[PDB]
RNA sequence: AUCGAGAGGAU
DNA sequence: CTACCGATAAGCAGACGATCCTCTCGAT
DNA sequence: CTGCTTATCGGTAG
């Protein structure tokens, strides 16, 4: 969990390879859904990053 | 099961005759005889004594030895020993029905104080029902205290008859300890009552005299109730804990039996030796309490009846009160084998029924399949590969009686298997597993699944079957239970199966349907503006398990070959399926993509979303699946998603704060808007401190200034949001998860970009907690926005200290009623659960409950199954007289109202035909009939209600099935659809009786779907408005029958359980003391939960009792009329317009001393007594509310003393009303006797309790003159507090539409079948509050187990669990062992036909599957060869 | 006249809502309130034109 | 794990019969006991070999009954003895209605 | 049926019940003002000949006590004036099919 | 990665991220009488009173315990002690 | 009290309650070794043979169907309309 | 402005577990009273011995 | 293992 | 015009309180 | 957030 009782357990492991990666070459270690913000209205979880 | 077989016949459990232990049957029954009060050591020698346990019952050391019964341990249960006793015992509970017959007999002679002689109690002794029976009996015999030798008889009152022997007097009972005190009538004679010779009299009452009690000849003797010798149970009743050998600590009921042995004996110690007289019953009360605290302990006497270390000590009942206790946490609900749980992770590539397995918990759960040819092949490899890798298995039960462990057993590579062993393998890919997820309560909440076999350590479900069971993936748990006989496996994916369990039966729509990622992305994907190219197509194409194998044509060729999303999507929609929608914009061109139609599994316009997709009743999933099946439906959810996903796995969809920006100047126009909203509220600031505010009806100016200032910050944060809102582009994530269903409403956009908004406490914004402020930050009297909690900053900006804790405030008030709401409302459901229960639908489609009872006549009034129902338009209630004859109406005589030929082939040879006339009068003349007909059933003028068989898409199927077009005629005659439709009337089946009874109280089930029959299938419908033909006319109609005995209910289905449940799980979702009237004072009505709880306790006084008063049909619209009533119903008393009470001494009753006066006398003299005047000033205002004059108030007192008080009173044109009164040895004092009954003893106009009556302007809709329904509003007033036996009695109001919501009132006034009603009204708005829809059918259902048996029979241990069902089931709810005892004490017989006793038995409950027999036929099976 | 009426439920009316019964423009609602946050929250609206109650999550 | 009360109310609901008399006997108590036909109790003397009876007190030997019930079960009637309160078992029914 | 204005003596209402075959009601003016079976809530309440009776129970096999029950003096059953055993064919109206039938045995 | 559940990368898994230490600790004593008959640590082997457990006991060393180095798994013994009771 | 094969009133249709016992005490027989009256068309799966079982209509098993007074009605698969 | 005292930083009102949030400000208020509930129930480094 | 309590996970 | 049965009003008592799941400590 | 037991009154009976 983030600090912001954004919580939630791992689902699935990928590789680096099957990540998505910026132009950069970067690549997460994690990857969150889109409809945890919403329904919450976790805002500063979004100015923390 | 339980080792080794036995010769003795193998028979289940019918009946439980519940009685007594009399000690002649103990004594026979015995075989240890108890004398010692030890455990073993024979002087330390390992083994046990001849005294306690082991006497001859079971044993401990892992010894056979049980008087040669050998078997031990786990084969023999427990023998029973006696202890004799030396002196006759209460039995602890008994005390109460010990005392009662002692009241109900005399001594010395033990007869009924009252023979049939006396006539009184004939009445009493004529009651069928031993409880009710001893009952009124009771009541009559505590009067008597004498022994009546000769009593009247039944011819003269000077003649008696004679019966009972000598008539000593008889004592005055009351109870302290454990022993009966009692007083005989000259100064007490005060001496106990013996246990030793309540026996002798108890002994002596007649075998008639029994009977006559509640009480039985055999089993259950009020002899029997002083226990003479008490019954030891064994061992395994009070088992010790071994610890190897030289090492024992043994069972606390085990030191009961010895303290209790021990008293004994030390009793016995005193009678063969020397006692001390009457120093020996000193210790006769200690064995009195060791027998009686070894039963019980929480008992009234306060000693609890410690064990040292001050240790309660378990007696044997709380061992079975209810929770953890033997009854209830252990019969009820058991620990169970084959289960498991581990974490739940959503897996999108599983289908719906699937539930991923992990290999590990596959390795250790097991199913035992019985070894045939059909799978020797297979089971024998799995036997080889052991209990290690996944398909094998770890046990192998050869027919003989022992198990093979595969883990060990030097056996397990060689091995031959047998035809008929039991292999016991691995959980295997594609096994019917029971899965569940708690809280449960749905039946969605248990559902079968198949099992997947896959690594990694979490249980893997589909995200589209997450809400049934209440899901998300932040770490929940579930459980997983493993059937274990084929026939049991059976049970399930026929039942419990998940696709099966789609369509939810509490709410007649789907439950499931497709949500977040899927959901979100099947918008972006159906956009037109979205497509798709050669490459991405195929693998889309060739995701779908079901394509055809043949790549669609491009929507789009040209430069470049395109597809469109909903062009593929459509390959997850199957072949057949017809979907209409129009929202509303939509037009069939629609210029917005609004809506939806579906032809042929074909999207043709729409975007695809929530209301298409998700679980909306007239969505996609729903047709689906009536239309397709359950199987064929599941797999639907599988396509889309594998589809959809695919997608965005490659189209992407992310969020940002930049998702929560608005424009430069969409910013500043917030502020501004924000500005002039904070003026708007100091200018009511300031017109409220310079005293100009009006009061409004609605109370208190304070009150006016809140309601007027919560109103501008709540109308300014609002359009606060519409702004940021539409500033929002279509390329917004968070807009764009806000249109696709998937998440987020719009507030959320409101809040976090726009403006946080005003936090609340109890309903007002927040109070001054600091005296006269909020924060010690802020002034006094700072009754401005900011000091009293609004926030105005956005999420986004971010608060402030004083926003950040007064928005801490109002966030916290939810948290409380999460925390002492979920205690009362779980008990609540448990309630209904264990109320309901045994109801089920039987197959003569009554509905009884165990005892036999009918409930409904016919399931939830029409017979028909809840999930198959859908809220389907009668066309026939709407509309005007005018648009109904432009519709219905067909007239073959009229030049201007006949079947234009240009529909009918055969119309042009129609226009005259007379004949043909009287079959299409008849047509009209019942179309009119169901039109007067249902406007009558449904008032409000409403036309959509839930009914079996949707009919628009059964015929809109019929559109695009036969292709059938618009421009050529039709071949159906009109001879072939009036004849037709009526065929059908007399094909719908749900009762099927031979005789009158039934086939006329089947009629009736109908009577409602075939109006909505007789709405569609019309001419001037069926032919004008869709154009049907003969062929396309015959097969809706071949449909319609059968998709309507589809709808039927089972018999065997437990609406009971089903019913209950459905109303306790939105009965869970209820906001626990919100008040949306709290602020508003004096004008407050109970709602949400505690509302529900007076209910559900036919309870009788209650927080807000209104009465609704509607006017007479035509005084109901004037306004002054409405004032006139008021003022004749509102209570109104003398103290109500009194505004000072003085007491004077005016001395000379012919001029008064007060010189405001002397106007008064003169005429009161123009036209002997007291000198202690009693002045009275009323109110010319409030005698104004409440139409009086000084005279009706005078005239009033004057009768109330009568001609004993010299009245008078002033006249109604002074500038002050006054009733001066005088009265006629201390006559100062008596001045003020009377000083009170002026006030609260007298009444001036009005009904008592009614307080206050409020006026209020309500809409009605009501039949217009032509035709419409149209809204004209009447007015009524409301009320506080009830007297209906006379409100009701009052003129002026219509005495037929008058309403309390104390429906209990409008039982004991209107006869309980009306009371019925208003306790379904008065349930139905409470859960119609919380914006939460029930079916009429699990509602109506609690509704008539509340009323069928004669009262209001509530919901509660006082209630349900009084009546006559077996004592088993009224056992497993609160009252337990409370119910017991009196159960055999009263030689009670259980039927076992409740769900409760034979699960209690753990044998088949009578229930669905087990509502009946199959046997083998032998006549059917000699024609199989 | 004015003592004998009662109460007058006045609340904000927002357009951005669908009605099942009019399907007006005319809802109003009250934050609130079940489970806040985690998992989410509820919001309970209503229709003064119809009467109707649904509810979000 | 447990299979509380709420998940039996829920396999009521579904008509599953006999798999509620699966998750109470074979994955739970399951045990087996002999009733004499005439006094409906827990005392007859079962010496499973000898295929001997009897039913001191109601003198029997040969109206002999199987009964398979769960263990708590045999255990709450037993208590229930040892409180003076007789449950009775009989295996036919006398009753009808 | 006599019609009382305020209360008759315990003693008289006594003097009721002690003359077979002919059964005596007492009834109450304020109790009598408004007709309740007029009221919008209360279906009409029919008797069943004790022929329509004993044919009723034989087409649902009941066992009389099975049945849904009455208040001996339940308002609308003193208005008919019921006598114990006798049963009512009460007809409701319903939202879930137009009319629907249901029957009440007097307590 | 839907509905409260994340997908993280099993390359920076691999290369440590959030990994974490486990410390339990079991813990025993030799309990006297007052009649001096102690209990005892050792590594057993039946004998007259036999009763034991099923794992396998030869990761003790003699004195009772194990050695900070070893490597215990399943059911495995951890706490070699004996109680002397005629 | 038996009523005969006439005077039948209810559901010619096998409630789901009946089916779903009917292929359970059928799986089970086929489990225990018992004669099957139907070609397996190489099926080796109980359900999934008296399911084959019951389209044919080829059990052998009358349902005796109770009402609330003790009297009941019996009814073969070969007779009851398995619909659904 | 009859002042008497000043708050030495309205950011005191938090109490340790509150206090590690970044922006609390800027979140739903009962998020802050989750993400105290958990911060609690983490792996950190407790203390070095 | 029986017993009493406290701390914590899911709505 | 005192004797005693009956109605009613008022005063004090009881038995309920979400489902499941993991941890840790202490004691005859 | 209430059912069952007790006392104190107002009427009717020898
Ligand atoms: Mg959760
Ligand atoms: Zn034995
Ligand atoms: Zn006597
Ligand atoms: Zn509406
Ligand atoms: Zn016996």
């Amino acid at each position: 969990a983030s600090r912001h009782g954004q919580k939630g357990t791992i689902g699935i492991t990928y590789r680096r390879e099957d990540m998505p990666f910026t132009a950069e070459g970067i690549v997460p270690d994690l990857i969150i859904n889109p409809h945890a913000i919403p329904s919450r209205m976790t805002v500063a979880h979004l100015i923390e990053c | 099961v339980g080792q080794q077989y036995s010769s003795a016949p193998l028979r289940t459990v019918k009946e439980v005759q519940f009685g007594l232990f009399s000690p002649e049957e103990v004594r026979a029954i015995s075989v240890a005889k108890i004398r010692f009060p030890e455990t073993m050591d024979e002087t330390q020698t390992r083994a046990k004594i001849g005294g306690l346990n082991d006497p001859r019952l079971g044993s401990i050391d892992r010894n056979l030895k049980c008087q040669t019964c050998q078997e031990g341990m786990n084969e023999c249960p427990g023998h029973f020993g006696h202890i004799d006793l030396a002196k006759p015992v209460f039995h602890v509970g008994f005390i109460a029905k010990i005392k009662k017959v002692c009241e109900c007999v005399c001594m010395h002679c033990g007869k009924l104080l009252l023979d049939e002689h006396n006539e009184l109690m004939r009445q009493a002794l004529a009651i069928k029902d031993s409880k009710k029976r001893f009952a009124a009996i009771w009541t009559l015999c505590k009067t008597k205290m004498v022994c009546e030798t000769d009593v009247p008889s039944e011819d003269d009152p000077t003649q008696l008859v004679s019966r009972g022997g000598c008539g000593n007097t008889q004592p005055t009972i009351r109870k302290d300890g454990l022993k009966l005190v009692g007083s005989w009538k000259d100064e007490p004679e005060l001496r106990v009552l013996s246990t030793e010779e309540i026996l002798n009299i108890f002994k002596h009452i007649s075998v008639k005299d029994f009977t006559s009690l509640g009480f039985n000849e055999v089993f259950s003797r009020p002899e029997w109730m002083i226990l003479t010798c008490l019954p030891v149970p064994p061992p395994p009743v009070r088992p010790s804990i071994s610890f190897n050998e030289s090492q024992r600590g043994e069972d606390d009921l085990t030191f009961k039996l010895a303290d209790i042995l021990k008293a004994n004996i030390s009793l016995e110690t005193l009678e063969h030796n020397g006692a001390p007289h009457h120093a020996i019953e000193e210790a006769e009360s200690l064995l009195q309490f060791h027998v009686a605290t070894y039963m019980d302990n929480d008992i009234a006497g306060q000693p609890q009846a410690l064990q040292k270390s001050g240790r309660p000590v378990k007696s044997i009942r709380a061992r079975l009160k209810g929770k953890e206790g033997r009854i209830r946490g252990n019969l009820m609900g058991k620990r169970v084998d084959f289960s498991a749980r581990t974490v739940i992770s959503g897996d999108p590539n599983l289908e719906l029924d699937q539930v991923g397995v992990p290999k590990s918990i596959a390795k250790t759960l097991t199913y035992p399949e019985v070894v045939t040819p059909y799978n020797i092949d297979r089971l024998t490899q799995l036997v080889r590969n052991g209990p290690n890798e996944h398909p094998g298995a770890k046990y192998v039960i050869r027919d003989s009686g022992d198990r093979i462990d595969l883990r060990y057993s030097k056996r397990a590579g060689d091995i031959q298997l047998q035809y008929g062993w039991k292999v016991e393998r691995h959980i295997m890919d594609n096994d019917p597993v029971l899965f569940n997820r708690q809280p449960s309560l749905h039946k969605m909440s248990m559902m079968a699944h198949r099992v997947k076999v896959i690594p990694y350590s979490t249980f893997r479900l589909n995200l589209s079957v997450t809400s049934p069971y209440n899901a998300d993936f932040d770490g929940d748990e579930m459980n997983l239970h493993v059937p274990q006989s084929e026939e049991t496996r059976a049970e399930l994916s026929q039942l419990c199966a998940v696709p099966l369990q789609i369509v939810s039966p509490q709410s007649n729509k789907p439950c499931m349907g497709i949500v977040q990622d899927t959901l979100c992305g099947i918008r972006k994907l159906t956009l037109r503006d979205t497509f798709i190219e050669l490459d991405q197509v195929l693998n889309m194409l060739y995701w779908v398990p079901d394509w055809d194998g043949v790549i669609p044509t491009p929507a789009i060729i040209k430069p470049k070959p395109l597809w469109s999303g909903k062009q593929i999507l459509s390959v997850a929609i199957p072949n057949g399926i017809h979907l209409q929608r129009f929202d509303e914009g939509t037009t069939l061109l629609s210029p917005k993509d609004n809506g939806m139609l579906i032809i042929d599994g074909q999207i043709i316009f729409g975007v695809v979303e929530k209301k298409t997709v998700g679980s909306s009743n007239g969505g996609l999933i729903h047709v689906v699946t009536r239309e397709k099946g359950p199987q064929v439906c599941a797999k639907l959810f599988g396509n889309i998603q594998k589809v959809v996903n695919f997608w965005l796995l490659h189209n992407g969809f992310s969020t940002g704060i930049g998702d929560t920006i608005a424009d430069g100047p969409t910013m500043r126009e917030i502020t501004e808007t924000i500005a002039e909203a904070k003026k708007k509220v100091l200018d009511v600031t300031k017109e409220a401190q310079a005293n100009l505010l009006t009061a409004k009806h609605g109370m208190t100016l304070r009150e006016s200034f809140e309601d007027n200032v919560v109103r501008f910050l709540n109308e300014a944060r609002d359009k606060a949001g519409r702004l940021a809102e539409v500033n929002l582009k279509d390329l917004n994530n968070v807009k764009q998860m806000v249109m696709a269903g998937s998440k987020g409403s719009f507030i959320n956009i409101a809040q976090m970009s726009a403006c946080v908004g005003q936090q609340s406490v109890e309903g007002k914004r927040i109070a001054f907690g600091f005296v006269d402020r909020t924060l010690p930050h802020f002034s006094k009297d700072d009754y401005s926005p900011e000091s009293k909690g609004f926030v105005e900053n956005s999420y986004l900006r971010g608060l402030t200290p004083q926003e950040f804790f007064f928005h801490a405030m109002g966030g916290r008030e939810g948290l409380i009623d999460t925390a002492v709401k979920t205690a009362e409302t779980g008990y609540i459901q448990r309630r209904l659960v264990k109320a309901l229960e045994d109801i089920m639908v039987h197959y003569d489609n009554t509905t009884r409950n165990s005892l036999g009872n009918v409930i409904q006549f016919i399931y939830g009034e029409d017979g028909m199954d809840a999930a198959h129902i859908e809220k389907q338009s009668l066309d026939t209630i709407g509309g005007s007289d005018a648009a109904f004859e432009k519709r219905y109406r067909v007239d073959l005589l009229n030049t201007d109202h006949t079947l234009d030929p240009s529909l009918l082939e055969s119309g042009s040879e129609i226009l005259g035909d007379l004949k043909l006339q009287v079959l299409l009068d008849e047509e009209y003349k019942q179309l009119v009939k169901d039109r007067k007909f249902l406007r009558e059933v449904f008032v409000d003028g409403e036309a959509n209600w839930p009914l079996p068989v949707n009919i628009r898409r059964i015929i809109q199927n019929a559109q695009q099935t036969f292709h059938i077009d618009h421009t050529k005629p039709s071949d159906l005659t009109i001879k072939d659809i009036v004849l037709g439709v009526k065929d059908l009337q007399e094909n719908l089946l749900v009762l099927r009786g031979k005789n009158e009874i039934i086939q006329n109280a089947q009629r009736d089930a109908v009577t409602l779907f075939c109006c909505l029959l007789r709405s569609r299938l019309a001419t001037r419908r069926v032919l004008q408005e869709y154009r049907l033909t003969k062929q396309a006319f015959d097969w809706v109609l071949s449909n319609i029958e059968a998709q309507f005995l589809r709808s039927v209910v089972h018999p065997g289905e437990m609406v009971g359980v089903l019913a209950a449940q459905s109303i306790g799980e939105p009965a869970t979702q209820m906001t626990l003391n919100t008040f949306h009237f709290a602020g508003v004072a004096s004008k407050k009505v109970t709602s949400g939960v505690p509302r529900l709880k007076e209910i559900l306790n036919v309870a009788k006084n209650m927080k807000t009792p209104s009465l609704t008063v509607y006017l007479e049909p035509g005084h109901a619209a004037d306004q002054e009329q409405a004032k006139l009533i008021r003022s004749a119903i509102e209570h109104t008393t003398l103290k109500s317009v009194t505004i000072a009470s003085e007491i004077y001494y005016d001395p000379d009753p012919r001029s008064t001393v007060i010189p405001e006066d002397e106007e008064i006398i003169q005429l009161h003299f123009s036209l002997q007594q007291s000198p202690w005047l009693l002045r009275l000033e009323l109110d010319r205002a409030a005698m104004n509310d409440k139409d009086l004059t000084m005279g009706q108030v005078g005239e009033r007192i004057k009768q109330t003393f009568k001609n004993d008080l010299f009245v008078i009173w002033s006249e109604d044109n002074d500038e002050k009303l006054i009733i001066r009164c005088r009265v006629v040895a201390e006559e100062d004092h008596m001045l003020k006797k009377i000083e009170n009954t002026m006030l609260e003893n007298i009444t001036l106009r009005g009904v008592e309790n009614i307080e206050r009556v409020v006026m209020m302007k309500y809409d009605r809709k009501v039949p217009s003159p032509t035709g419409e329904y149209v809204k004209e509003p009447e007015w009524v007033l409301e009320t506080d507090g009830v007297n209906l036996s006379e409100v009701m009695t009052v003129p002026g109001i219509d005495p037929t539409r008058i309403y309390t919501n104390s429906f209990i009132d409008i039982m004991e006034v209107l006869g309980i079948e009306a009371g019925r009603a208003a306790l379904y009204k008065e349930v139905y708005n409470v859960i119609a509050s919380d914006g939460s829809y029930v079916n009429y059918r699990h509602m109506a259902l609690l509704v008539d187990v509340m009323t069928t048996q004669g009262g209001l029979t509530s919901v509660t241990r006082h209630g349900f669990n009084r009546s006559n069902t077996g004592a088993l089931m009224r056992c497993s709810f609160e009252e337990t062992v409370e119910i017991l005892f009196e159960a055999g004490a009263s030689a009670e017989l259980d039927d076992c036909r409740g769900v409760s006793e034979n699960v209690i038995l753990g044998q088949m409950a009578p229930i669905g599957t087990g509502a009946f027999d199959v046997m083998i036929d032998e006549e059917s099976l000699v024609k199989y060869m | 006249l004015y003592n004998a009426q009662g109460a007058t439920i006045e609340r904000s009316v927002t357009d951005r809502f669908t009605c099942g019964k009019c399907k007006e423009k005319k809802v109003s609602y009250y934050q609130l309130q079940t489970r806040s946050a985690d998992h989410p929250l509820t919001t309970f609206c209503t229709c003064e034109a119809c009467g109707n109650r649904w509810k979000f999550s | 794990l447990r299979f509380g009360e709420m998940e039996r109310d829920c396999m009521i609901a579904h008509g599953a019969a006999s798999f509620l008399k699966e998750r109470l006997m074979e994955a739970s108590d399951a045990f087996r006991v002999h009733i004499c036909g005439i006094c409906g109790l827990m005392t007859v003397i079962a010496k499973l070999n000898h295929n001997q009876f009897e039913c001191k007190g109601c003198d029997n030997k040969i109206d002999i009954y199987q009964i398979h019930i769960p263990y708590a079960a045999k255990l709450l009637f037993q208590e229930l003895m040892a409180m003076n309160i007789t449950p009775r078992l009989y295996t036919d029914r006398s009753r009808d209605f | 049926i006599f019609v009382y204005q305020n209360n008759i003596t315990p003693s008289a209402m006594k003097l009721v019940p002690s003359i077979p075959p002919a059964t005596i009601e007492t009834f109450n003016e304020a109790a009598l003002v408004v007709n309740i079976t007029h009221h919008e809530l209360v279906p009409k309440h029919i008797r069943l000949s004790s022929d329509e009776k004993r044919e009723l129970l034989k087409r649902y096999r009941l066992k009389e006590s099975q049945l849904p029950r009455i208040q001996r003096a339940d308002p609308v059953a003193l208005y008919l004036g019921l006598k114990r055993g006798e049963v009512v064919k009460i007809i409701r109206k319903s939202e879930t099919s137009g009319r629907y039938a249901s029957y009440r045995i007097c307590m | 990665n839907q509905e409260d559940s994340m997908i993280m990368n099993q390359s920076s898994i691999d290369r440590g991220l959030f990994r974490s230490l486990f410390f339990r600790s079991y813990m025993d004593q030799e309990k006297k009488y007052g009649m001096s008959i102690t209990e005892t640590f050792e590594k057993p082997q039946r004998t007259n009173t036999l009763r034991m457990k099923h794992g396998t006991y030869d990761k003790l060393d003699d004195d009772g315990l194990i050695a900070p180095g070893v490597r215990v798994s399943g059911e495995d013994v951890i706490i070699g002690k004996t109680t002397p009771i005629s | 009290k038996a009523i005969p094969k006439d005077q039948r009133a209810t559901t010619p249709y096998m409630t789901k309650y009946e089916r779903a016992r009917i292929l359970g005490t059928r799986a089970l027989q086929i489990s225990m070794n018992a004669p099957v009256f139907v070609d397996l068309e190489g099926e080796t799966d109980p359900l999934r043979i008296a399911m084959k079982e019951l389209a044919e209509k080829k059990i052998p098993l009358v349902i005796r169907r109770y009402l609330p007074d003790g009297s009941f009605e019996d009814w073969s698969v070969e007779e009851l309309i398995v619909d659904l | 402005t009859t002042f008497t005292h000043c708050e030495i930083h309205p950011s005191m009102i938090l109490g340790v577990a509150a206090s590690i949030i970044p922006f609390p400000d800027h979140n739903q208020s009962p998020r802050n009273t989750y993400q105290s509930a958990m911060g609690k129930q983490a792996m950190g480094v407790f203390l070095t011995n």
